[PDB]
């Protein structure tokens, strides 16, 4: 769980 | 969400959208695992309301989503309506969501675990930009 | 409403600090963030309040309420998923 | 209900109380006839929670009330969450309130129906009656 | 919340006088009264806002909303069972 | 309807 594929970028 | 950015498409796959029949966004939840989002007591849904994963754009037809039906809305007991204390809502799916690379589950955490003061976070959803 | 997903990063408060802006309206089961210069707001319910733990997003908070205004500066008080977890963890089992 | 006075029993025989599996009052309902209530759509009635009339003193155990389910909840598509627009719920109980002397229906109105301002009404509840 | 059931009279207003507070919160299927020294409150919600007409007490508006403090000056905000009758006359049709 | 049993005082 919680780690994405995606990864969400700040 | 007032002065925040745009999300990278998919990055967040835990975010569902709760819409009414009507296609209504007017809630966000999010992704347990397969079978149970969570969002808010408040948001007051019903069975007749779908949850929604794997959208970003609500706006685009081109978007492989899923729609998802509401099988029972699970209030908690402690929720408190005058208050707004305990403002968890579980939904159970009458049709399991499908994990893929847009779909997946949010951990949660020990009743244990610690979460400091100044300590950064991140929110998300598809909510008012401006008042 | 925005048609495409929002983010914003946030710092969260004690409740103490947050008493000083929301008073006895702020529960134990509550936990505020922001006021940093985001907002959470309308349409924002039911949402995801994320904190990295050890490599993955935990669900830290559910957006619950604040401002009637959507204000940068008053905190946002979302739900305390460390105080009804036990809950969540329990309707399973069940169902 | 701030700076109002206590009703005399029975006297509003279409309110009814919504109250969640823990006893708690959270908001008011009305009487449209035996089978359906009407409250608000904010409210979030799911149907694990319980329609009570007859009652008037909610801490009272000497008082036949009758307690109610909820066969379906059904929330005006209209429906306007950010705004509160068109916050109308329909409730269709599962269980037939018998009516009596102090179980009744309130009469709806004509979409026709004109009911101008400065006009004298009464609005009852079991509200904050401090705040 | 008191334990036995209270109830208030209150003049209803036009939306327009009614703007005047609550601005473009006002919707059309949305009716004000009060503002009288009596106010609807947390836990009034989902209730009954009725008049008097020709005999018979008519469902005129339900409690949803209005000042957080609950103030005898604001008048609160009801639902217009007029604009949503034509709705629930067929709900019921239907099932 | 709206014509109660027991008639509200005010
Ligand atoms: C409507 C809402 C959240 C909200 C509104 C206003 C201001 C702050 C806030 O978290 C949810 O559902
Ligand atoms: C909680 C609520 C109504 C309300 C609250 C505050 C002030 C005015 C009002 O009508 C219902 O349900």
């Amino acid at each position: 769980c919680g780690v994405p594929a995606i990864q969400p970028v700040l | 969400i007032v002065n925040g950015e745009e999300a990278v498409p998919g990055s967040w796959p835990w975010q569902v959208s709760l819409q009414d029949k009507t296609g209504f966004h007017f809630c966000g939840g999010s992704l347990i695992n397969e079978n149970w989002v969570v969002t808010a007591a408040h948001c007051g849904v019903t069975t007749s309301d779908v949850v929604v994963a794997g959208e970003f754009d609500q706006g685009s037809s081109s978007e492989k989503i899923q729609k998802l039906k509401i099988a029972k809305v699970f209030k908690n007991s402690k929720y408190n309506s005058l208050t707004i204390n305990n403002d968890i809502t579980l939904l159970k799916l009458s049709t399991a969501a499908s994990f893929s690379q847009t779909v997946s589950a949010v951990c949660l955490p020990s009743a244990s675990d610690d979460f400091a003061a100044g300590t950064t976070c991140v929110t998300t959803g598809w909510g008012l930009t401006r008042y | 409403t925005p048609d495409r997903l929002q983010q914003a990063s946030l710092p969260l408060l004690s409740n103490t600090n947050c008493k000083k802006y929301w008073g006895t309206k702020i529960k134990d089961a509550m936990i505020c963030a922001g006021a940093s210069g985001v907002s959470s707001c309308m349409g924002d319910s039911g949402g995801p309040l994320v904190c990295k733990k050890n490599g993955a997003w935990t669900l830290v908070g559910i957006v619950s309420w604040g401002s009637s205004t959507c204000s940068t500066s008053t905190p946002g008080v979302y739900a305390r998923v460390t105080a009804l977890v036990n809950w969540v963890q329990q309707t399973l089992a069940a169902n």
